[PDB]
DNA sequence: CACGTATGCTATAATGTGGCAGTCTGACGCGG
DNA sequence: TCCGCGTCAGACTCGTAGGATTATAGCATACGTGA
């Protein structure tokens, strides 16, 4: 692909393609050309090393360095180690409807809410905007719509305030040891950019405000909405899945 | 335990026999004539003289193995075209033709983008000019300035040392260590976003209810000039293929249906709301 | 150490004290980064495994 | 005494310890060693003139030909440091260097009368280092970090078990050169000695012997004592060494004389020795079967015969003995070997040895290498000698053989950098003496064997590897061409050179982007040792022995300074009065104590020499001008720590602060704070962003001022003088006459830095300190930089603190502020961006960048000028075009609606795009800069040519107060020095002063005086004029871009940050906080007086966390407050100067044991009151660390304010007006904004672009990313029920095209439905798969 | 034909290669 | 069976910043597709 700058970039599947194609042809050439058997001979060794490098590079002895010295990412490369596509592309993904802050106390909450950010909610609940305005006929489309987002117009604000109505949101901090570390809370429109957690939960996340950040995650499906206001809600998730001694609790 | 491509051919190089003037003469005579042997042994006998201009190559595209293949054809080609009714020696001549490949190999297979050998000399000779240019001017040489040098022209200068440019690596990695790829920065382009895809469908939907919204004979010549309901977008003149056959009525009724569409899209709220875009 | 810190925070530890006690500290923070790695790739080999 | 610029403002000292050092110049380190490798010597190789020598002269192939070097000079810097920064490009200068081609006959035997060809050859720009410390690559400043390796030198260590369960000791010796292959001894279980090169496959240890031609019975003679055996008549008798036997069991009846000494199956004590010794014994009678087992020495042959009757290190018998005797040897050399203190290793060694003789074994040494290769003679001697035997490629270093000697207890410190004989011999000796028992390991550890690299000798090390890339090509290009019509400068590559060291100073990990938010930050960071990058540790490689703090790191490096992270205990940072030895040891000043009498005698001691000696502490009483006080001192020798009597005592610490680095001398009461608090305290120093206004500490440590003045940030004084005229952009200071040099005009001229972008967007603004006609004297502080006061680092804002929660908005570290904070503008904070608009030519044609744009509002228009460039001074909000671009697109293929909608509103706009540079979503400012660089041959911008006329007038303006101002001072010194011998005052003021070029006097010294003004006003006439010529040709220079960039425009944008919710606060006690509620005025906490409290911090935050210090600083500010509040009072009642007199010189002199005197009287009044003026907004006092405020002192100081000794005070609730239940402690505590605002980290994402080959959403706020839902994420849902949650983050949410847009039409339509699909990366795993060669096909139902 | 792209041919003798990895570490197998 | 190189492992999100280098001769004859 072309980069902005004119350059171009590619894989580095693309030099040890290149590599076998040379060698692989060049040893056409010289069967064609009848050469004496050590000149062949030094051919197929490249032409197996240029191989072995394409399908694992550094199994078959010293790996083929590239432009920096580092050497080229081969085929099981990119599928063996945890960054291959097993552990970073598919056992987990980067999110749609997903979004983070820092989280600062919102001891005026009830156990089953959490602020979140006038902007913030804006931006995620996009598409649930989008369907109530057409409802209501005061957007005739959907790229009118977008404008009437983008000019942050003050009859949306009314409309976002009834979409996060009963709509529960997924609350995620890192590290994620146990099941708690995720939980749902019904959303409270709030003025400002920080996100304000319930005390009494700050125990199962480990969450202490001196900068920490959340993820934010919005089920979207009317299944997804469910299982996190039965099995996932913070009122619901009191008992701790270790011991039986509970977690919420004030300090 | 010598498991080494490189050690293992070279102990088969040494294994050799070294020519002399006259060997090389009578195995010369026979060679062109046609000998099978002949040619293995001048070929085999001359391969170390490969390997030494071949240490001298490293270090510019390919590897030593790789330069020294390349350079071994360039050995072949010497021993077909090698004249010993000329007094003066092979060595000499082989010289030439073995640099001559590696050069030509060097300049196609290292290029990731396969460049022509008359751009790549151009373009050589532009660097030679840089390097003297920088010796007397302590700074480096501009496009322009290069291009006073050799009185030729700026924009080709330009073009030249446009493809100098190097590829990077999309695989290798930039944050530091290895917190993110290229390839995980640089997003699809020529992919739209689910926002631009979903725009289409509601203006393409829009347009089917639209349809339906105004003369039946107002957007049976509106679509089937651009394409919209028919299945080759027209110009004025050819909607007379269909039933139209007219070219000032047909002009008329296209603008016509657009006029009372443009008050259908003042109405409903868009006109100059959708005029910024 | 042999010798105690018989002196407190309260008090003020003497610039041996302080020096004495930054091992013990750094140990505790180096322990926090490199250890919590072990403890995660458990975590991880009993997911698997159940 | 003190200084003008501490009479406007005097910090109150509580240290009691007299300092016999100042704090030297903190960025000693990287000035110094970059000085030393540009420094031109003629003899002391350091930088370019060793990397020259070392390489050079390089001689051709064949032999004829050869390349030497005469001498290097560098250009001055084409672009000084202003250019470089703006342009984008490296602050360097031109290295050009004579070289001379020298050409030798073939014919002729060295006939060196043939071709000398001698030129200036320019080989790359070397990048300088600022004044400051910093290197300016490709417009941005950057820090290049010293780095600690072990020292070249020999090591002596011992995996202490880890291998064999048997648990058994392995001693090694490890021979590490500066440069070269590594030279490894080691034992093995059954104590066979081995040789490992270059850490490759083991070796016998003799073999190495045998390569350096040892024969066997030589070997022998070097590692064994001889034990001689003379054969006389029957009996069998050997010469005894009264000690040897020593603590061994007798085997015989050992008898002397005719008399009985030893009883047979008895251990001999030290009465059996001395009486044997004593009579004399030389001889003593044995049995025959002692010797079964002992080892032959020498070879002995059969004189008769002439054959080997027994080889040398043969194990003898009691038929060997026989064969012997008949033969005619009646004496017989054998070895001693007894095990325990003389064990046989290298006799077993030569067993398991396969080699014979020298040759065999050089083959065995080759084949080690170079395994395969057949053997040559000449190549395996070759590659012996070129190992460890060449000078060019082992160097062990002036160091390396220094320490080396150190380590072998030799008398020489100075000597080869090739390994001799005997050094290899001594190394194995002294490996076999720690195996026996007597000799020790050294620590790798230990600060004597680490060594520090600042920048001068990596750059060396990198321009040398440069040079040696020259000499292939170089050498190369001698023995192919013709000698006589080739020039050096054809053969000769600027561009490796050039590569390798932009190389280092570019890609380098050592080189990196100045860490700018404040002063401190950045001081910290030019004094930072790593252990990391190229030659040292990595992250994997790094254990935990390492990182801890050693004994050693006293008085040199920090012990609570490195960073929370996988870099803890790697990265350093330096020691305060800590330096480097001449070798690169670290070093610490030391009081020399002579017959108990404490000295001023200073010596700075090395890691090693420091072991030596008793160092006693810096808290021991001296007593007044002589020994100490205390009979029993409490010191430290042998790396520990203990009482001493006082004639023991050979030393004493400098400082109580010489343990600790700048960043936490800054903090007040370290001394009672938990060591890791207070280390992440000095970390969160470094990220305060410094304030509109900059607040001095009311509670600091007196480091404050020094830290400001050698940061460089602050403007001081070199000259002195008074102050001719102030502006908020100059400072010009008229010099005194005594230090004013009488050739040049003496005016200093001080340019400040007006508002300025920093690496981390932060604000840089210089604002003069002193008034218009102040007088000052060198080294007074004429500017404050961003985060300084009066001379003093101001990081921060001091504040009215109570502890004590509030309705839990201070839960967890969560801070309550009031609004008066917000009002106050304290901790807002300015931060200026730079974005580019780039014009660049691609395949279609050069891109526009005018304000002509497709589809655009004249609401966005409006804001464009002409050329298509935003207004100065324009407020602008995401979304909003800051430079217009259009893009020239070649298919104008459009699908129906397009034709329809292009038809509609006629709006073709030709076939342009629009890739106009616009603000940041979300990121809203003023315009304050805009510039342009265009290339040479493409026409101007208008907006580009106005600017070019703006920068030509003010380039004409500044050069033309130059010469006036410059020519006006001139001419007052004329005028002076024509009164001292010809009295003409009115009478030549009144002719004009252009028409002076003819006044003159008598032939005198004054008369010499007028010829030095009139030429000096002519120089700068003409200088003038090549100066503004410089100025218009680098203003009409068309800049050399990226190749494809026609021309960028930069736009400046200024943004006012304010304080706000989840905005991140500190203190210097490692006390963080998140901003939780910003309170009103009315509902803060307020005293008996009325006055509101600022800050809420919350009491639980401090008994657990154990830094009492931020408790003790609050008491302090309080007390600090409470004197100001005194001083306040007393200039609002004007009252009298005599009585402010006396009350102030009560409170400086109040401490118990106050070391500071301040006898205030001297000060005149008019000094008094503006001293008083600055004391009234709180007195400011300093306490050193470790020698701080005692609570007695800081409770004496309440009591003068007529504040509570306890510091506690009545509070009121603002909302009810109640009392609060108990005293609550509020004082003044020093408070910090970090970088980390909330503005900064807040995102949010519901679609957006995606990634290339995984299509999943890409990660990061600037991409506009989705958060990675990790394993450990999903594993909660599974423990859930979730599975729909999980499902959807997995397909719809991430990969799943189809499905994402699907379900994305289907929210939009209200049905809230899933309709899941296969998510793309797992199309690619098959695909991948199927790319190695193995079928993995889906099986259907 | 022509521009871009490619293959071609030249003659003093010359004829065996050579830049790093810095020893992470406990763990668990697969040839001699 | 055991000493030993070999091969496989080493928490989770956030950030920052962009990125490099070298040189391959002069010339003519040649093969390939569009006008
Ligand atoms: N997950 C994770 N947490 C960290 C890391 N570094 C520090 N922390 C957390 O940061 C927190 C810092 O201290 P606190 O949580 O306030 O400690 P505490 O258990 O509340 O005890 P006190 O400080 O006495 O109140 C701890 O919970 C740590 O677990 C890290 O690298 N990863
Ligand atoms: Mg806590």
């Amino acid at each position: 692909v072309p980069l902005d700058g004119g350059r171009f970039a590619t894989s580095d599947l693309n030099d040890l393609y290149r590599r076998v194609i040379n060698r692989n042809n060049r040893l056409k050439r010289l069967l064609d050309l009848a050469a004496p058997d050590i000149i062949v001979r030094n051919e197929k060794r490249m032409l197996q090393e240029a191989v072995d490098a394409l399908l694992d590079n550094g199994r078959r002895g010293r790996a083929i360095t590239g432009s920096n010295k580092r050497p080229l990412k081969s085929l099981a490369d990119m599928i063996k180690g945890k960054q291959g596509r097993f552990r970073q592309n598919l056992l987990g993904k980067r999110v749609d409807y997903s979004g983070r802050s820092v989280i600062t106390v919102g001891p005026y909450l009830r156990l089953h809410q959490c602020g979140l950010p006038k902007k913030m909610a804006l931006e995620l609940f996009k598409p649930f905007i989008y369907g109530k305005l057409e409802l209501r006929g005061l957007a005739t489309t959907i790229k009118a719509a977008k404008k009437m987002v983008e000019r942050e117009e003050a009859v949306v604000w009314d409309i976002l305030d009834e979409v996060i109505r009963e709509h529960p949101v997924l609350l995620n901090r890192a590290p994620t040891l146990h099941r708690l570390g995720i939980q749902a809370f019904e959303p409270v429109l709030i003025e400002g950019k920080a996100i304000q957690l319930h005390p009494l939960v700050c125990a199962a996340y480990n969450a202490d405000f001196d900068g920490d950040q959340m993820a934010v995650h919005v089920p979207l499906t009317l299944e997804a909405q469910l299982e996190a206001r039965a099995l996932m809600m913070s009122t619901n998730n009191i008992l701790s899945p270790a011991n039986g001694e509970p977690i919420i609790v004030p300090s | 335990r010598v498991l080494d491509a490189t050690q293992l051919y070279l102990g088969e190089i040494g294994y050799s026999p070294l020519l002399t003037a006259e060997e090389e003469v009578y195995f010369a005579r026979r060679a062109l004539r046609g000998d099978v042997a002949s040619r293995r042994r001048m070929i085999e006998s001359n391969l170390r003289l490969v390997v030494k201009i071949a240490r001298r190559y490293g270090n510019r595209g390919l590897a030593l193995l790789d330069l020294i293949e390349e350079g071994n054809l360039g050995l072949i080609r010497a021993v077909e075209k090698f004249d010993p009714e000329r007094g003066f020696r092979f060595s000499t001549y082989a010289t030439w033709w073995i640099r001559q490949t590696i050069e030509r190999a060097i300049m196609n297979q290292t290029r990731t983008i396969r460049l022509p050998i008359h751009i790549v000399k151009e373009l050589n000779v532009y660097l030679r000019t840089a390097r003297e240019l920088s010796h007397k001017l302590d700074h480096e040489p501009s496009a322009e300035e290069i291009a006073e040098q050799l009185d030729k022209p700026v924009d080709d200068v330009s073009r030249m040392l446009r493809l100098n440019e190097r590829i990077t690596s999309v695989d290798t990695p930039l944050g530091g260590d290895s917190e993110k790829a290229l390839l995980d920065i640089l997003a699809d382009e020529k992919e739209n976003g689910p926002e631009d895809t979903t725009q289409d469908d509601d203006m393409k939907q829009s347009i089917v209810k639209w349809l339906f919204e105004l003369n039946a004979k107002q957007r049976e010549v509106l679509a089937r000039r651009f394409g919209l309901l028919g299945y080759e977008a027209a110009t004025l003149e050819d909607v007379g293929r269909e039933i139209g056959l007219t070219r000032e009525r047909v002009r008329q009724i296209q603008v016509e249906g657009l006029r009372r569409l443009r008050e259908i899209l003042q109405t409903q709220g868009l006109n100059i709301e959708a005029l910024f875009l | 150490i042999e010798t105690p810190i018989t002196a407190n925070f309260r008090e003020g530890l003497n610039v041996l004290q302080y020096f004495i006690s930054t091992h013990g500290a750094r140990k505790g923070l180096a322990d926090t980064a490199l250890k919590t790695a072990n403890s995660g790739y458990l975590t991880r080999r009993l997911v698997d495994v159940a | 005494v003190y200084s003008y610029t501490e009479k406007k403002r005097i910090r109150k000292d509580f240290g009691k310890r007299p300092q016999v050092l100042d704090v030297p110049y903190l960025l000693s380190i990287q000035l110094d060693s970059f000085q030393k490798f540009i420094e031109q010597d003629p003899e002391g190789q350091y930088g370019l003139e060793a990397a020259f020598r070392s390489v050079f002269p390089i001689q051709s192939y064949s032999g004829n030909s050869e390349l030497q070097y005469v001498s290097y000079r560098l250009g001055e810097p084409v672009f000084d440091v202003q250019e470089c920064q703006i342009r984008g490009v490296t602050y360097s200068a031109p290295l050009r260097v004579k070289l001379r081609l020298v050409i030798y006959e073939r014919e002729a035997p060295e006939g060196t009368v043939k071709d000398i060809k001698e030129q200036e050859v320019y080989m790359g720009e070397i990048p300088l280092m600022t004044d400051n410390g910093t290197f300016v690559i490709n417009g941005t400043e950057r820090v290049i970090v010293s780095q600690l390796h072990r020292s070249p030198g020999v090591f002596f260590d011992s995996d202490k078990g880890k291998t064999h369960s048997s648990g058994k000791v392995l001693y090694n010796a490890r021979i590490i050169p500066y440069r070269g292959s590594w030279l490894d001894f080691e034992f093995d279980p059954k104590d066979n000695l081995f040789v490992r090169i270059d850490r490759r496959r083991k070796l016998p240890a003799t073999i190495i012997l045998r390569a350096l031609n040892y024969t066997t019975e030589q070997i022998l003679d070097l590692f064994f004592e001889k034990v001689i055996f003379e054969i006389r008549d029957n009996k069998l008798q050997m010469e005894l060494v009264p000690e040897r036997l020593r603590g061994e069991t007798a085997s015989f009846d050992i008898e002397a004389n005719g008399k009985v000494y030893v009883e047979k199956g008895r251990r001999i004590t030290a009465r059996h020795i001395r009486q044997l010794e004593k009579d004399d014994v030389k001889l003593i009678e044995v049995p025959v079967e002692y010797i079964a087992g002992k080892v032959v020495a020498k070879d002995y042959i059969d004189e008769s015969t002439g054959e080997l009757i027994c080889a040398a290190n043969m194990e003898l018998s009691l038929d060997l003995l026989a064969k012997l005797s008949q033969s005619g040897h009646k004496r017989i050399e054998t070895l001693f070997t007894n095990d325990l203190d003389h064990g046989p290793y290298i006799s077993e060694t030569l067993r398991v040895d396969p080699t014979n003789d020298r040759l065999s074994a050089l083959v065995e040494i080759y084949r080690m290498m170079r395994p395969g290769e057949p053997p040559t003679r000449e190549a395996a001697e070759s590659l012996f000698e070129n190992l460890f035997f060449s000078e060019d490629r082992y160097d062990l270093s002036a160091v390396g053989r220094m320490k080396f000697n150190r380590s072998l207890l030799r008398e020489e410190i100075e000597g080869s950098g090739i390994l001799s004989k005997d050094d290899i011999i001594d190394v194995m000796k002294k490996l076999i003496d720690i195996r026996n028992g007597k000799g020790e390991v050294d620590d790798i550890d230990h600060l004597g064997n680490r060594r520090i690299r600042s920048v001068g000798e990596m750059a060396e090390n990198q321009f040398r590897v440069g040079l040696v890339r020259v000499e292939r090509a170089v050498k190369e290009r001698l023995s192919l061409g013709d000698l006589d019509t080739l020039m050096p400068q054809d053969m000769i590559n600027a561009k490796p050179i050039s590569a390798a060291v932009k190389e280092f100073f570019g890609s380098s990990q050592l080189s990196q982007f100045m860490d700018q938010n404040n002063p401190l930050s950045e001081i910290t960071h030019k004094r930072r040792i790593s252990a990391l990058g190229p030659g040292g540790l990595t992250r994997e490689r790094a254990g935990f022995e390492v990182r801890d703090v050693h004994p050693t790191h006293y008085g040199r490096v920090c012990p609570i300074e490195t960073p929370e992270g996988p870099n803890i205990g790697l990265i350093n940072s330096l020691s305060v009065y800590a330096q480097t030895n001449e070798y690169g040891f670290l070093e610490t000043p030391y009081r020399k104590v002579t017959d108990g009498v404490v000295t001023d005698e200073i010596h700075y001691l090395s890691a090693i020499e420091e072991g030596n000696y008793v160092i006693a502490q810096a808290n021991s009483n001296l007593d007044e001008e002589g020994h100490f006080v205390e009979d029993l001192v409490t010191c430290r020798s042998k790396g520990e720590s203990s009482l001493f009597s006082r004639d023991q005592v050979d030393y004493m610490d400098v400082s109580t602060q010489q343990v600790v680095s700048v960043g936490a001398s800054l903090i007040p009461f370290l001394e009672h704070d938990d060591a890791n608090r207070a280390l992440m305290g000095a970390n969160m120093q470094r990220q305060a962003v410094p304030t509109l206004r900059a607040d001095k500490p009311l509670v600091g440590t007196g480091m404050e001022r020094a830290v400001a003045v050698d940061s460089g940030v602050t403007a001081v004084a070199k000259r002195g003088g008074v102050v001719q005229y102030v502006d908020a952009s100059r400072i010009v200071i008229k010099v005194n006459e005594d230090e004013m040099y009488p050739g040049e005009a003496g005016i200093d001229i001080y340019n400040l830095t007006k508002y300025t972008r920093s690496n981390q967007n932060t604000c840089i603004n210089q604002m003069p300190c002193v008034s218009l006609g102040e007088p000052v004297e060198r080294g007074d502080v004429l500017a404050d930089g961003p985060s300084t006061d009066l001379g003093e680092l101001a990081l921060g804002q001091n504040m009215r603190v109570a502890f004590m929660p509030w309705n839990g908005y201070n839960f967890e570290d969560s801070i309550l502020v009031s609004e008066r904070v917000v009002q106050e503008d304290r901790f807002t904070t300015i931060h200026i961006q730079e974005l580019a608009c780039v014009s660049r030519d691609t395949k279609l044609g050069p891109e526009e960048i005018t304000a002509d744009i497709p589809n655009v509002g004249e609401a966005a228009l409006s804001k464009l000028d002409e050329s298509g460039i935003v207004y100065i001074g324009a407020e602008v909000t995401g979304g909003d075009i800051l430079v217009g671009k259009v893009t020239p697109k070649g298919e104008t293929q459009l699908t129906p609606e397009e034709k329809l909608l292009r038809a509609i509103f006629g709006e073709k706009a030709s076939d342009v795009k629009d890739s106009s540079l616009r603000v940041p979503n979300g990121v809203s400012g003023t315009v304050i800069d805009v510039q342009v660089f265009t290339r040479d041959g493409v026409e101007k911008d208008k907006r580009a040519l106005e600017i070019e006329e703006m920068q030509l007038k003010q380039a004409k303006k500044d050069l033309s107060e130059e010469l006036q101002i410059l020519e006006a001072g001139l001419f007052s010194r004329i005028r002076a020095v024509l009164v001292a011998g010809g009295v003409e005052a009115e009478k030549l003021d009144k002719l004009p002063r252009d028409r002076w070029l003819e006044l003159g006097l008598t032939d005198e010294e004054k008369q010499n005086q007028l010829e030095q003004l009139a030429e000096q006003y002519d120089e700068l006439k003409h200088e003038f004029e090549k100066k503004l010529e410089a100025k218009r040709r680098k203003i009409t220079q068309g800049d050399d871009l990226a190749p494809g960039v026609l021309k960028i425009v930069k736009v400046y944008l200024a943004v006012k940050r304010r304080i706000q919710p989840g905005d991140k606060m500190a203190g210097r006690h490692g006390n963080k906080g998140v901003i939780s509620k910003i309170n009103p005025i009315e509902d803060m906490p307020y005293d008996e007086n009325g006055t509101p409290v600022d800050i809420v911090l919350n009491p639980l935050g401090v008994p657990s966390r154990m830094n009492i210090g931020q408790i003790l600083e609050t008491h302090l500010g309080m007390a600090a407050k409470g004197i100001g509040d005194k001083i306040n009072a007393m200039l609002k009642q004007q009252q009298e100067v005599a009585k402010l007199r006396e009350f102030i010189q009560r409170a400086y002199d109040l401490g118990a044991d106050v070391r500071q005197k301040v006898d205030l009287s001297t000060f005149s009044d008019e000094e008094v009151m503006r001293l008083a003026e600055n004391l009234r907004k709180g007195m400011p006092i300093a306490t050193p660390v470790f020698d701080g405020a005692k609570e007695a002192e800081i409770k004496e100081l309440l009591k003068l304010g007529d504040l509570p000794t306890s510091g506690q005070i009545r509070l009121y609730d603002g909302r009810t007006g109640e009392q609060f239940e108990r005293p609550v402690t509020v004082g003044y505590m020093y408070m910090l904004k970090l970088n980390h605002l909330v503005d900064d980290k807040m995102h949010a994402r519901s679609t957006g672009s995606y990634s290339l080959v995984t299509q999943q959403p890409l990660g990061g706020k600037a991409q506009f990313g989705g958060q990675r839902f990790g394993e450990m994420e999903v594993w909660a849902l599974e423990a859930y029920g979730a599975a729909y949650t999980l499902q959807e983050m997995l397909t719809v949410k991430s990969d799943d095209v189809n499905g994402r847009t699907k379900m994305y039409k289907n929210i939009v339509d209200g049905n809230h439905q899933m309709e899941p699909g296969m998510p793309e990366s797992f199309n690619v795993l098959l695909k991948e798969i199927r790319s190695l060669g193995i079928n993995i096909e889906l099986e259907d139902e």
